[PDB]
């Protein structure tokens, strides 16, 4: 019973460092191709007008 | 009179062997009850780890 009841805190614990690890490994890179997608996609505009 | 001799050896030998029962055993409960404590801290070992993890 407690071993439970501290895996519990472990766990507890292993939320929020989920949160902070799935942040940075998946939110932050996919904002980071958005504005790689953004800037390539209006410089091929740039480049297709003018040509 | 070996009648009433071994009854009452055998009475007295009735409690003697219950106490004994209870000696040996009473090693494993008080052994059991500190690992509750023992285990305690040695699973907050990693809760404490994966606090700053954060």
């Amino acid at each position: 019973v407690v071993e439970r009841a501290q895996q519990v805190a472990v766990q507890e614990q292993e939320i929020a460092r989920r949160e902070k690890e799935l942040e940075a490994r998946v939110r932050k890179p996919a904002e980071a191709e958005r504005y790689k997608l953004e800037r390539l996609a209006e410089a091929e505009k740039s480049q297709l007008i003018m040509q | 009179s070996k009648r009433a001799f071994e009854l009452q050896k055998s009475a007295f030998s009735e409690e003697v062997n219950i106490k004994t029962a209870e000696a040996q055993l009473a090693y494993e409960l008080q052994g059991a009850r500190e690992q509750q404590k023992i285990r305690q801290e040695e699973i907050e070992i990693e809760v404490v780890q994966r606090k700053k993890q954060i």
